[PDB]
């Protein structure tokens, strides 16, 4: 969840008002991108 | 909603709603709403 109300985007889009949904949406994006960055960095080290 | 002896706050009445189909239009038209602050879900899309 990374601190949001739920981990399913389809669930959190039909359970909140659009002006407030963005706050919970803009946590999944950052968690996913940090996970992706960690993955790519370890992959670069392994490739070296 | 059409009760006559809503219990006091010190001993709040609790009812269980299950095995039915919910259409909150009756809830809308059976009260001159003064405060409808819904938190976990948007009141607009409440019937799906
Ligand atoms: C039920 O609702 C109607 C419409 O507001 C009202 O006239 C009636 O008194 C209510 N019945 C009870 C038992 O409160």
């Amino acid at each position: 969840k990374f601190g949001a109300i739920s981990s399913v985007l389809n669930d959190i889009l039909s359970r909140l008002d659009p002006p407030e949904a963005e706050v919970q949406i803009d946590r999944l994006i950052t968690g996913r991108l940090q996970s992706l960055q960690t993955y790519v960095t370890q992959q670069l080290i392994r490739a070296a | 909603f059409n009760a006559t002896r809503f219990a006091s706050v010190y001993a709040w009445n609790r009812t269980r709603i299950s095995n039915c189909v919910a259409d909150y239009s009756v809830l809308y038209n059976f009260a001159p709403f003064f405060a409808f602050k819904c938190y976990g879900v948007s009141p607009t899309k409440l019937n799906d």
